[PDB]
């Protein structure tokens, strides 16, 4: 029962390497939410959303990580 | 599962330079260490891999160990470096299996549901293209055996990457390749017969030892089953080619004609153009 | 005081992570780490290479943990050579793999640290197979401008590594570095499996394997027929006739010599009835 | 060839428009999408085609 | 309690870098593709062993790998702008009948638009063709909008809403495409409903011949 | 058994080992193909009817020195030829 | 060795390769390749194949980092968008005029004659013109004697809106309307309708018009194309706007459009066939 409190040092300590992922935000990127699903050819699942750059380029990387898709609309 | 495996020279290696690591030391036993698979899709393909100390007693021919302490933080090292490295089994140099190999396998498979162990050869001899694979299921057995936990062999193929074989394909600059389409196919041949009847001798060397000696195998029945299979022309006296007779040379008939075609304007582009060209220069300079 | 060229002498094995931990971070560029033993001064030895964590954000001179070599040394003194770290590689994939910005920044760091601290480069996109590619070099102080700046006796094993001088932005940092010779210590037994693992699982996989019949001959005549005409007016168009027009072109290639080598196909796959039968 | 190549491989090589000639073996150099440039000597055929 | 360490393996796929979008030309041979990124650059470049046979298309859009430039898998498409035209709601029915006038004109886009979705047969079996367009000038009295917002959600929960302020954009104005997505977008809902309000504007006359803006007006 | 090819099979065999009478040897060998023990065609000109792959069936000690005389019959005719490839062609090669 | 050097140039570059448009041929050993971004670049040519693939303007590949002239396209993969599509069936009936015969002579000599025909040209050396220039409207006529073209004979038809190659970028745009009128000359017969090109026609100097009037040198450019179709072989040029005032003089000049086709209004005339035509 006490184990919770051993894998929230864990959690923080992992946390502390977002951190310096999140040092700093350092571009802008139009959002998109996608759900897609492909068939191989074992399965991969998994929902990855198509991002903007504002540089007029355009990117794919799967669904963020961090905050999820409940926020927001594209 | 795993059907076929792709050994990389790069990750084989590993196997060997650790071959020089505890070789130099000694002593008895062979090269041990954990095999790091790339498991994209059924076929199954190897990347690197790490090396650990392992030995193996004699006497005491069931005693074996990993060291665990270097499997789990090394790995969390290749993990950080490379997220899609992952250890799909282990493997050894052989160059053949003792009993105590089973035991290698259970006590890893909390790492993976099946782990594939790779014989390797530091030493490149025989047959023809090195190492092996094996993968761990259990087949139990006809007779009524106890649940029997055999390797079954699987088929092992040498297979590339980008920006390897830099370093690797330089250092022997002696190769000629290839060349394919006049010398490739041919020496093949010569060897066909070679590697495809000196296997025929020695396997139906042991058939015939079966009568003799060492029965069971019986096998059973795979050895019969598909030699019969072979059998679709045996080919024996002489050859039942009655009905491919005609259409052995039917088969000949425009490969020489197109020979005999090709032959007469090449030398007509290569006999005129030569004489051309030649007497152009020849008599006009003196 | 006393200097001399120095000679690298690189294990096959070390060979390995150089080119395939760089594949592991392109296009980007990654950070490693040399690890080998140093002889003497002008004679040094890499023995082995090993992969560091690649850096998404650009690399820097903290992206080389050091937890990671005091638990890497101690997971090498179990394996069989525990060998003391000598200096630092770095891939450089997106162009002619010079020495950047933070690699000069991480010299007098790693030089400080270990007294050489060879500074190595490599590519994956100069070539595929038949070239070393790589890089190397070595700091020379520029404190030493005050003192002789042109090291090192024994010198055209660096001035034929001066060779072909590869273009200018690349010997542009010549200055404040100079590069290092790059030789292989035999490993012939391993190399020597190296080329018959290479061809023996490129020979038809047995060799027996591998050993469209008039058809593909009567797309084979097409290019033995109706490549003709289109080969055979060139004579008629070296006739002029004659002469006002520019002289002289040679039609006779290619076509010759790769219809000769198609009846080399055709004619020894045809011996396959002859050969493999009987 | 692949000599010549490795002297091309970096950038490859461009073509430029030269606006205006002077006597100090200047040239400017203009790129159609790019902006002007111009580079010191720079010179290999006769300064009169030029 | 674990699922946190999972969503740290999530980062760990996270550091996988995004590759470019393209769209595809045509095919030279199998081994040679034309490739086109959105900058506008085209690419004759290798594939790759995992993609599959519908990856050649007739030039749809598709990911260019970031080194090789191989495409890896193609992405339909992304629109930020959508979700604001997605909203756009009226009532009636009733309320649409309500507006007292006139009184033939709500017998006019209630067959027009609301009836197409719900009995197709009627107007094919006769032959007759329902009217591909429509005009709402003003003001004589309201209903302008009103005659045809009210019909316009009343068909189904379809409708797109254009708004003028869209199609001016910007200096060198992309909104050419964005006119052809905004209504590739209104073809994602069917039966689709255009509106135009506000024409006076963006419907500029080339009578009088005035500056490139009335160009790129009829463009 | 036999060696064959001596593939194709004259109805009278059948009508002799399994003796059964000409209009059955229909349903005979056809129903065979539907169990997968032979694939071959019948040929109903002559009544002859043709054999195409085979069924093994276990093993005796006689069909394994059966083999050798067969099998082996097969290495030492082709490999014999086969040094004749090798040996007037080595020059050609070089 | 020298076939080992053989497979040596061979192997270089292999992948990755970019795109880029040719120029002009300078001398040997090198010549100048625009780049797709629009930057001419002057390369060393490949050592194999100096002459017959090189020709004056053509899409050749380059490679990434060093742009190196390898091979050009076979020509061609075309371009993006497409054609034909106007095959669907059915429009119009060409028997309404097949009673005069008065009217339909004259069609039929400027209509299929000028499709395929050889040997009738050079005997009486007149010169047939590709020019078709459609003014008139109201009312609508044309695209159903477009369509109605269609059921008389059988061709390629490139449509595309006076607008469709308008772009971010300026150097994309001179090789689209390249690779338009570059297959009109390599298939036969080809029909290429543009609808409404006097938008582009308008003159404006300003730099942010620039590209506005880069889009008109283009419409000069394809103009200076549409002469290397002469002489004979091939292309058909049939052209549509509703307002010709906005046009440029040597746009309806002679010697490129030769004929100016005027769609009348329709007064009383067609007042009853096109009440019939809808009932
Ligand atoms: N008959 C009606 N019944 C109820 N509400 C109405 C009626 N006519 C107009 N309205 C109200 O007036 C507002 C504007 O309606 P509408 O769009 O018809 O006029 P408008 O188009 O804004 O005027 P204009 O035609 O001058 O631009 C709406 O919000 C609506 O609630
Ligand atoms: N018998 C007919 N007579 C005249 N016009 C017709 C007839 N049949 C169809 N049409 C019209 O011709 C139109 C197609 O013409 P097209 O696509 O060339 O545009 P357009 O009419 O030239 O446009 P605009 O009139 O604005 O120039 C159709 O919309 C159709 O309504
Ligand atoms: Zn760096």
């Amino acid at each position: 029962t006490h184990e919770l409190q051993a894998m929230k040092d864990k959690i923080k300590e992992n946390s502390e390497k977002i951190k310096v992922n999140k040092t700093l935000p350092y571009l802008v990127s139009n959002v998109i939410e996608l759900l897609d699903v492909d068939p191989n050819d074992s399965q991969r699942k998994g929902k990855c959303a198509v991002i903007k750059t504002s540089t007029r380029q355009t990117y794919f990387l799967p669904v963020i990580g961090l905050v999820d898709a409940e926020k927001l609309k594209p | 599962a795993v059907q076929k495996v792709v050994v990389h020279p790069l990750v084989l290696l590993s196997v060997v330079d650790h071959f020089n690591r505890i070789g130099k030391v000694g002593n008895q036993k062979r090269v041990v260490g954990v095999l790091l698979g790339s498991w994209q899709k059924k076929v199954l393909d190897v990347s690197n891999s790490f090396a650990v100390p392992f030995d193996e007693d004699d006497k005491d021919d069931s005693v074996w160990f990993l060291d665990h302490d270097y499997l789990e933080n090394m790995y969390g090292m290749f993990k950080k470096v490379n997220a899609r490295e992952r250890i799909v089994g282990w493997y050894h140099t052989g160059p053949k299996l003792h009993k105590n190999d089973i035991a290698i396998n259970e006590l890893m498979k909390r790492y993976c549901p099946n782990s594939v162990l790779v014989i390797i050869d530091v030493k490149p001899k025989d047959l023809g293209l090195p190492t092996e694979a094996y993968i761990s299921v259990e087949e139990v057995h006809d007779d009524g055996t106890p649940t029997s936990k055999t390797f079954e062999h699987v088929t092992s193929e040498i297979g590339a990457e980008e920006a390897e074989e830099v370093g690797v394909e330089h250092l022997l600059r002696d190769i000629k390749d290839t060349t394919v389409g006049t010398l490739s196919q041919r020496i093949t041949n010569q060897v066909h017969g070679l590697k495809g009847l000196n296997s025929k001798l020695l396997d139906i060397r042991s058939y015939l030892e079966k009568v003799a000696t060492g029965k069971l195998p019986i096998n059973h029945q795979i050895i019969y089953q598909l030699q019969d299979v072979f059998n679709l022309l045996p080919d024996v006296s002489l050859q039942e080619f009655v009905k491919a007779f005609y259409l052995k040379t039917n088969d000949q008939m425009v490969v020489v004609y197109l020979a005999s075609l090709i032959r007469s304007v090449v030398a007509l582009h290569n006999l005129i153009n030569n004489k051309i060209a030649n007497r152009d220069a020849e008599k006009k300079e003196g | 005081a006393v200097d001399t060229a120095e000679q690298v002498y690189i294990s096959s094995l070390a060979l390995l992570k150089m080119l395939k931990h760089g594949r592991a971070g392109v296009p980007m560029e990654v950070m490693g780490l040399m690890l080998g033993e140093f002889v003497d001064d002008y004679t040094v030895r890499v023995i082995d290479v090993f992969a560091m964590p690649q850096s998404g954000t650009g690399v820097s001179v903290e992206a080389v943990d050091p937890v990671f070599q005091a638990k890497m040394l101690d997971m090498l003194k179990q394996t069989g050579r525990p060998e003391m770290v000598v200096g630092w590689y770095h891939s450089h994939p997106g162009f002619g793999c010079w020495l950047s910005g933070v690699d000069i920044n991480t010299q007098q760091s790693f030089e400080a640290l270990s007294e050489r601290a060879v500074a190595v480069v490599v590519d994956p996109i100069q070539s595929v197979k038949g070239k070393v590619v790589i890089d190397a070099f070595r700091l020379i102080n520029a404190n030493m401008m005050v003192l002789g700046h042109e090291p090192r006796q024994t010198t055209s094993n660096l001035g034929h590594l001066n060779k072909p001088s590869i273009q200018a932005l690349i010997h542009g940092l010549n200055r404040h570095y100079y590069s290092i010779t790059i030789n292989y210590r035999k490993n012939e037994l391993e190399q020597k499996m190296l080329l018959n693992l290479h061809k023996k699982s490129w020979m038809e996989g047995l060799t027996l394997q591998d050993y469209v019949v008039k058809e593909m001959l009567e797309l084979a005549k097409n290019y033995n027929k109706a490549v003709e005409e289109e080969d055979k007016m060139t004579p008629e168009q070296l006739a002029i006739k004659n002469v006002g027009k520019q002289d002289p072109k040679r039609h006779l290639e290619e076509h010759v010599d790769v219809l000769m080598t198609s009846n080399i196909v055709q004619c020894l796959a045809a011996m396959l009835d002859t050969v493999v039968f009987k | 060839l692949r000599e010549e190549l490795q002297l091309l491989q970096e950038q490859g090589s461009y073509v430029g428009e030269v606006v205006r000639a002077m006597d100090k073996k200047k040239v400017l150099v203009k790129v159609h999408p790019e902006g002007k440039f111009v580079v010191d000597v720079d010179k290999n055929i006769d300064i009169n085609d030029v | 309690t674990k699922q946190y360490e999972k969503s740290e393996n999530d980062l760990k796929a996270l550091q996988s870098v995004g590759q470019i979008v393209g769209e595809v030309l045509k095919q030279l041979t199998e081994e040679k593709f034309i490739v086109k990124a959105t900058n506008g650059p085209r690419y004759v470049v290798g594939c790759r062993r995992q993609l599959d046979k519908s990856k050649l298309k007739p030039g749809t859009r598709v990911a260019l790998d970031m080194t090789t430039l191989t495409i890896m898998r193609y992405l339909p498409r992304e629109v930020d702008p959508l979700v604001y035209n997605m909203s756009h709601e009226d009532p009636g029915n009733v309320s649409y009948s309500e507006i007292g006038g006139l009184s033939e004109q709500i017998r006019e886009l209630r067959e027009v638009i609301e009836l197409p979705l719900t009995n197709p047969e009627l107007f094919q079996r006769v032959g007759i063709i329902p009217p591909k367009g429509c005009l709402l000038y003003g003001p004589p009295g309201t209903g302008k909008t009103l005659l045809a917002r009210a019909v316009a959600s009343q068909l189904d929960c379809n409708f797109l809403k254009v708004v003028s302020s869209s199609i001016v954009d910007k200096y060198i104005g992309e909104s050419a495409r964005l006119i052809r997505e905004m209504f590739n977008y209104a073809r994602d809902h069917q039966p689709c409903i255009i509106f135009m309000d506000e024409i006076d504007a963006i419907g500029g006359r080339r009578f009088s011949e005035g500056t490139s803006a009335d160009r790129e007006i009829q463009r | 058994t036999r060696p064959a090819n001596h593939r194709q099979l004259t109805f009278e065999e059948i009508a002799k080992s399994a003796k059964i009478t000409v209009n059955e040897v229909e349903l005979l060998v056809m129903k065979a193909l539907s169990v997968g023990l032979v694939k071959g065609s019948i040929d109903e000109v002559d009544k002859r009817v043709h054999m195409t792959w085979v069924q093994p069936r276990v093993l005796d000690l006689q069909q394994i020195k059966g083999m050798k005389d067969r099998l082996e019959f097969w290495c030492t005719d082709v490999k014999s030829m086969e040094m004749l490839v090798e040996h007037q062609a080595h020059d050609i090669l070089t | 060795e020298f076939l080992h050097a053989q497979e040596e140039v061979k192997r270089i570059q292999s992948i990755p390769l970019v795109i880029g448009q040719f120029l002009e041929a300078v001398d040997q050993n090198t010549a100048i390749v625009g780049s797709t971004t629009g930057s001419n670049y002057y390369v060393r040519i490949l050592s194999t194949i100096d002459r017959e693939l090189l020709k004056p303007n053509a899409s050749v590949a380059l490679h990434k980092h060093s742009n190196a002239l390898v091979d050009v396209l076979p020509p061609e993969a075309d371009s993006s968008i497409m054609m034909l599509t106007s095959d669907q069936k059915p429009d119009v009936m060409y028997a309404d005029i097949g009673g005069m015969d008065i009217q339909k002579q004259e069609v039929r000599e400027a209509v299929e004659l000028p499709l395929t025909h050889f040997e009738l040209y050079k005997q009486i050396g007149i010169d047939p013109p590709r020019g078709v220039l459609m003014y008139g409207p109201p009312g609508c006529g044309k695209t159903m004697l477009a369509k109605a073209v269609a059921h008389h004979t059988t061709a390629a038809f490139i449509r595309v809106v006076g607008s469709e190659f308008v772009q971010k970028y300026l150097g994309e745009g001179p090789r689209m309307v390249r690779d338009v009128f570059r297959l009109a000359k390599e298939n036969a017969p080809a029909i290429i309708f543009i609808d409404e090109i006097d938008a582009i026609a308008t003159k404006r100097f300003d730099a942010q018009t620039g590209a506005d009037r880069e889009v008109q040198r283009i419409l000069l450019e394809l103009l200076n194309q549409m002469d290397g179709f002469d002489q004979n072989v091939n292309v058909k040029v049939i052209m549509a706007t509703n307002r010709a005032d906005t046009l440029d003089p040597a746009l309806l000049r002679p010697g490129r459009l030769d004929r100016k086709i005027e769609f009348p209004l329709p007064d009383r005339r067609q007042k009853r066939l096109i009440f019939s035509t809808i009932t």
